[PDB]
C-alpha cells in the first residue's frame, strides 16, 4: 500500500511541532498504526500507537502526558502533536502500520510493522533561525571557494557557475559551534592558468530562511 | 528493560557473522521477539517475522533465533546489499511497551595508503570589516578516515575557538574534514603566522599563512 | 424481553432450567450476565459437563444450570480484514477450573520436568493464543458475541421480572393468585400468626 | 491423550458410552480407529440408527 507523510519541518525548542500521516490502499477503519521515533546516536524508541476508529490510546511511561492524538476518519488520515518539545527531539518520525486489530494491550507480543511511512525529519537546536554570511577565500593548480557563516538550520545548497563548473568540486560537512550556529565551507580545484579569465561564483541558498547570496571569488594581489 | 546491542560488527565476505541482543527475562521469552533491517537514507522494512518463520520474498541466508535469554543471528555470506542496520524488538510486560536495539551496521571487508591534502585559507577581507576573522583548514583525500588537527599560533598551540568535523566519505571513497578557528580581528595581526598541522598515520602536513600574504 | 431480538438471528437458544416461552411469568431476585466471544465451533462448548478448551480450562460451568444463553452472529462488527487479535484463550493450565471462577496470569506454563520460570523454551510455552476473525475463514472461525444470563431458584424477595400489570387483590373469595412467580388456587384470608420482619 | 487438541477446533465431539472427560482413569483392551471424510450436511449422519 501507500503512507505518504508531512514533508520536513523546523522547529524552536520549546514550540510545538504537527505531523499527519495518511492511509490509502487498505480499509482504514480496522488497521492499526504505529507512531516510532529513530534519533541519531540511538536505535529506534517506541512512543504509542492510535485506534483508528476508537478513541482508546496507549501511551509509553517517558511519553504519558507529552505526546497528544487526533484522528479524523473523513479524510482517512492520523494527526501527530507535539507539545513542549525539549531540545534532544531532532529526529525522524515514521507512521508505522500494523495489520489487523490490536486496541488491547495484549495482542503486541503477535504484532509487527508490515509497511512504514517516508521519514518526517525535524531539526531542534538552541538557536533561531539567521540568513548565512558568505565570505570569498582568494586563491593563494589553485584553490578558492566560499564560506557559509553564522547560518541555522540544517541544510544549504553550494553550487559553482550555477551548476556549470562541477568537476573538482567538494561540499565538506557542517559543524556545530559554541554560540549554536553553523558553518560549513565549499573549495574547488581549478588550474592556475584560468585565474585572471574565467569568473568563479558561488551560489549559496539557504531555503529555511529563503536567503540567496551569489558571491564571485577574485584573487588578491 | 534494556536491549543492548553492539553499535557496529565487521565480517569478510563469504563468512558468518555474529549479531547479539540480549534483554531481560520478561523481555525476551514471555513475549516473541522481532528483527527490522533500515536501508541508509530511508524507511526501515519488516525482514523477520514470528521467530523462526521466514516471509515470502525474504531469502534464506538470515537465520536467527531467540535461544533462552539472547538473540542471536548468523547471515551466510555477505554481500554489497546487506550493509545495512538490524534492530530486535520485542515486547516487556512491566514497560507496556515496544523496546528497540541500538543497530548493528555490518560492514564488508583494500584502499592504499593516501597522504592528505591540506589548504589553509587565511580570514576574508569582507569578514575582517565585519569585525570577525575565522581560520579555514580544509583536509582532503586521505585514507583511512583518521586524523588529529592541531592548531599552532607562532609557537604556542592553541586550543580554545577551534571546531572540527567528523571525518566523511568522498565520491572516490576517500575521507575528508574540516577545522575552523573563531579568531578576534585584533589577535589575528597581533600574531606572526598561523599553522594548521593535520596528523594522519604518522605523517604531518602543516600549511601556514601570514597576514601580509 | 423483548429488545433483543432486533440485534440479529440467534444461532441457538438453549435454555437450561427455565424455559424461554415462560420468562415473563416468572421473577427473579438476582441476574448474573457474563459475556464474551466463541468462534464456530466453540460454540457447543457452552454447555454443563463439557471439557477441551472453555468448560475445563476457560470458563467452567456448574452442573446446575437454570439460566439462559444468547448467542448471534457478529460479522457485520467484531470481523476486520486479517483477522482481530484482541480475543484469547487459555489453553494450557496445570489444574482444572471451578464453576464461575476467573483466572489471569502473566505467568507461562511448565509443561515439562524441566525449571524454565520465565524463559520460553521446550516444555514451556505460552498459556495465552490468540485467534482471528479472517473474512476468508469459515463458519468454525466467525465471530459470536455471547452472554451467559445465569438465574437461580426463588430465595429471596424477587427484583427483576417483566412488567406485568398488578391489579387490586380481593380477600375471602375463591381466586387465583401469583405471588412472585409462584401460582396456585385458594383463598387469601387474613391470620393472627406472625412474621420476623426478614 | 493430549496431542489431538493442537491439529484443529472440534465441530462436534459427541461420545456415546464413555464420557470424553474421564478418557485418562480407565484402560480399554482394544482400539479401532476407521477414519475417512465427509461433507459438512453429513456430519451428524456419523450416529447409531
Ligand atoms: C446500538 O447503539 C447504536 C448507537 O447509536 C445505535 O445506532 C444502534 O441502533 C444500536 N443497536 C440497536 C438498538 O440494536
Ligand atoms: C504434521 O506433520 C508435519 C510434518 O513435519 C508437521 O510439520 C506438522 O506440524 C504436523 N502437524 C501437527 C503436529 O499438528
Amino acid at each position: 500500500v501507500q503512507l505518504v507523510q508531512s514533508g520536513a519541518e523546523v522547529k524552536k525548542p520549546g514550540a510545538s511541532v504537527k505531523v499527519s500521516c495518511k492511509a490509502s490502499g487498505y480499509i482504514f477503519s480496522d488497521y492499526n498504526i504505529h507512531w516510532v521515533r529513530q534519533a541519531p546516536g540511538q536505535g529506534l524508541e517506541w512512543m504509542g500507537w492510535i485506534s483508528p476508529d476508537s478513541d482508546d490510546t496507549n501511551y509509553a511511561q517517558s511519553f504519558q502526558g507529552r505526546v497528544t492524538m487526533t484522528r479524523d476518519t473523513s479524510i482517512t488520515t492520523v494527526y501527530m502533536e507535539l507539545s513542549s518539545l525539549r531540545s534532544d527531539d531532532t529526529a525522524v518520525y515514521f507512521c508505522a502500520r500494523s495489520v489487523g486489530y490490536c486496541s488491547l494491550n495484549s495482542c503486541q507480543r503477535w504484532m509487527w510493522f508490515d509497511t512504514w511511512g517516508q521519514g518526517a525529519l525535524v531539526t531542534v537546536s538552541s538557536a533561531s533561525t539567521k540568513g548565512p554570511s558568505v565570505f570569498p577565500l582568494a586563491p593563494s593548480t589553485a584553490a578558492l571557494g566560499c564560506l557559509v557563516k553564522d547560518y541555522f538550520p540544517e541544510p544549504v545548497t553550494v553550487s559553482w557557475n550555477s551548476g556549470a563548473l562541477t568537476s573538482g568540486v567538494h561540499t565538506f560537512p557542517a559543524v556545530l559551534q559554541s554560540s549554536g550556529l553553523y558553518s560549513l565551507s565549499s573549495v574547488v580545484t581549478v588550474p592556475s592558468s584560468s585565474l585572471g579569465t574565467q569568473t568563479y561564483i558561488c551560489n549559496v541558498n539557504h531555503k529555511p530562511s529563503n536567503t540567496k547570496v551569489d558571491k564571485k571569488v577574485e584573487p588578491k594581489s | 528493560p534494556v536491549l543492548t546491542q553492539p553499535p557496529s560488527a565487521s565480517g569478510p565476505p563469504g563468512q558468518s557473522v555474529s549479531i547479539s541482543c540480549s534483554g531481560s527475562r520478561s523481555n525476551i521469552g514471555t513475549n516473541f521477539v522481532y528483527w527490522y533491517q533500515q536501508l541508509p537514507g530511508a524507511a526501515p522494512k519488516l525482514l523477520i517475522y514470528k521467530n523462526d518463520q521466514r516471509p515470502s520474498g525474504v531469502p534464506e541466508r538470515f537465520f536467527g533465533s531467540k535461544s533462552g535469554t539472547s538473540a542471536s543471528l548468523a547471515i551466510s555470506g555477505l554481500r554489497s546489499e546487506d550493509e545495512v542496520d538490524y534492530y530486535c524488538a520485542a515486547w516487556d510486560d512491566s514497560l507496556s511497551g515496544h523496546v528497540f536495539g541500538a543497530g548493528t551496521k555490518v560492514t564488508v571487508l583494500g584502499q592504499p595508503k593516501a597522504a592528505p591534502s591540506v589548504t589553509l585559507f587565511p580570514p576574508s577581507s569582507e569578514e575582517l570589516q565585519a569585525n570577525k576573522a575565522t581560520l579555514v583548514c580544509l583536509i582532503s583525500d586521505f585514507y583511512p578516515g583518521a586524523v588529529t588537527v592541531a592548531w599552532k599560533a607562532d609557537s604556542s598551540p592553541v586550543k580554545a575557538g577551534v571546531e572540527t568535523t567528523t571525518p566523511s566519505k568522498q565520491s572516490n571513497n576517500k575521507y575528508a574534514a574540516s577545522s575552523y578557528l573563531s579568531l578576534t580581528p585584533e589577535q589575528w595581526k597581533s600574531h606572526r603566522s598561523y599553522s594548521c598541522q593535520v596528523t594522519h598515520e604518522g605523517s604531518t602536513v602543516e600549511k601556514t599563512v601570514a597576514p601580509t600574504e | 424481553y423483548s429488545v433483543l431480538y432486533n440485534l440479529a438471528p440467534f444461532f441457538t437458544f438453549k435454555c437450561y432450567g427455565v424455559s424461554p416461552t415462560k420468562l415473563n411469568d416468572l421473577c427473579f431476585t438476582n441476574v448474573y450476565a457474563d459475556s464474551f466471544v466463541i468462534r464456530g465451533d466453540e460454540v457447543r462448548q457452552i454447555a454443563p459437563c463439557q471439557t477441551g478448551n472453555i468448560a475445563d480450562y476457560n470458563y467452567k460451568l456448574p452442573d446446575d444450570f437454570t439460566g439462559c444463553v444468547i448467542a448471534w452472529n457478529s460479522n457485520k462488527l467484531d470481523s476486520k480484514v486479517s483477522g482481530n487479535y484482541n480475543y484469547l484463550y487459555r489453553l494450557f493450565r496445570k489444574s482444572n477450573l471451578k464453576p464461575f471462577e476467573r483466572d489471569i496470569s502473566t505467568e507461562i506454563y511448565q509443561a515439562g520436568n524441566k525449571p524454565c520460570n520465565g524463559v520460553a523454551g521446550f516444555n514451556c510455552y505460552f498459556p495465552l493464543r490468540s485467534y482471528s476473525f479472517r473474512p476468508t475463514y469459515g463458519v468454525g472461525h466467525q465471530p459470536y458475541r455471547v452472554v451467559v444470563l445465569s438465574f437461580e431458584l426463588l430465595h429471596a424477595p424477587a427484583t427483576v421480572c417483566g412488567p406485568k400489570k398488578s391489579t387490586n387483590l380481593v380477600k375471602n373469595k375463591c381466586v387465583n393468585f401469583n405471588f412472585n412467580g409462584l401460582k396456585g388456587t385458594g383463598v387469601l384470608t387474613e391470620s393472627n400468626k406472625k412474621f420476623l420482619p426478614f
